């Protein structure tokens, strides 16, 4: 079944005066996180963050730990320039943040391919969808750009996307295929909640569901249309699997005419629906 | 700089059923920075030994975290989630509302 | 497979 991505959230805070900037990576297969790293750990290594990643051998960890650790001292090290380049104070604590990886399609053609940089939580550098050429957001970042295109780093990263991220990406979803391949489909029931002698809420559930990817629908009769539906934003459940809700306003006594549908890929059809008295 | 203001969503692992034991979780996303103080009460009080998720983020850079923990529901108990965040003058508290 | 920066900024 259909598309992947791996990839990398990593994130630099500087703590003058208290030492050393805070940072922290997180490795994610599509929604599901696999690996961390973290410089505050007593003994900071790359670690497995699912149960399928403990297949990989102590040369793997070592090597990854090595990395973070390189990375480490490049933060640190870009952090001050950065300061600088801004004319901040040298107090202050600010926050670099980096994400990379891939996104395939099911014949493992890449995507996209990402390596892309914020600083206090605005963009500073990106690296093109061409994997070429860089995409600097402010003045400071066209400092950066022209170092790197100096330094050909456009090469060296396009290589790992379209190489290395690509064939990583396929081992750990055969390591991990058992959850990473599974669907969960939702379990969904719908829930009646009185208001007024005019209205009642009709609210539609969807959990334990995986992937996080779903849509839930309200219909009157036919369908539905310029619509006040109240929707949450789709939420984790702690358990690996995810959550949704979705609810309608309706006049007392007609609720019978509504029906939720559920949509979602484990499923073999949608969900239908109705309040059950 | 753009700083971002924690967006929250209270809930639990299952639906609620009296007197049976399930999970707590207070979702917080849409932050920025990443320095955050997340509590869950009970009646009031912290409750010891919560567990967090890694730090991760999003599309537009904003942070997320899960906080969770063990809880037993109870028809008169009141939970809730209580985040401070450089983005506010005082802690924002999110009610337990076991029908969201 | 974490990749390491390479030119700093």
């Amino acid at each position: 079944m259909g598309p992947h991505s791996l990839r990398y959230f990593v994130t630099a805070v500087s703590r003058p005066g208290l030492g050393e900037p805070r940072f922290i990576a997180v490795g994610y297969v599509d929604d599901t996180q696999f690996v961390r790293f973290d410089s505050d750990a007593d003994n900071p290594r790359f670690e497995p963050r699912a149960p399928w990643m403990e297949q990989e051998g102590p040369e793997y960890w070592e090597e990854q730990t090595q990395r973070a650790k390189s990375d480490e001292q490049w933060f640190r090290v870009s952090l001050r320039t950065a300061q600088r380049y801004y004319n901040q104070s040298k107090g202050g604590s600010h926050t670099f943040q980096r994400m990379f990886g891939c996104d395939v399609g099911s014949d493992w053609r890449l995507l996209r391919g990402y390596h892309q940089f914020a600083y206090d939580g605005r963009d500073y550098i990106a690296l093109n969808e061409d994997l070429k050429t860089w995409t600097a957001a402010d003045t400071a970042a066209l400092i950066t750009r022209r170092k790197w295109e100096q330094a050909g780093d456009a090469e060296y990263y396009r290589a790992y996307l379209e190489g290395e991220c690509v064939e990583w990406l396929r081992r750990y979803l055969e390591l991990g295929n058992e959850t990473l391949l599974r669907t969960d489909s939702p379990k969904a029931h719908v829930t009646y909640h009185p208001r007024s002698q005019v209205d009642v809420t009709l609210r539609c559930w969807a959990l334990g569901f995986y992937p996080a990817d779903i849509t839930l629908t309200w219909q009157l009769n036919g369908e539905d249309l310029t619509q006040d539906m109240e929707l949450v934003e789709t939420r984790p459940a702690g358990d690996g699997t995810f959550q949704k809700w979705a609810a309608v306003v309706v006049p007392l006594g007609k609720e019978q005419n509504y029906t939720c549908h559920v949509h979602h890929k484990g499923l073999p059809e949608p969900l239908t629906l109705r309040w059950k008295p | 700089m753009i700083q971002r203001t924690p967006k929250i969503q209270v809930y639990s692992r299952h639906p609620a059923e009296n007197g049976k034991s399930n999970f707590l979780n207070c979702y917080v996303s849409g932050f920025h920075p990443s320095d955050i103080e997340v509590d869950l009460l009970k009646n009031g009080e912290r409750i010891e030994k919560v567990e967090h998720s890694d730090l991760s983020f999003s599309k537009d850079w904003s942070f997320y975290l899960l906080y969770y923990t063990e809880f037993t529901p109870t028809e008169k108990d009141e939970y809730a989630c209580r985040v401070n965040h450089v983005t506010l003058s005082q802690p924002k508290i999110v009610k337990w509302d076991r029908d969201m | 497979l974490y990749l390491v920066c390479g030119e700093r900024v």
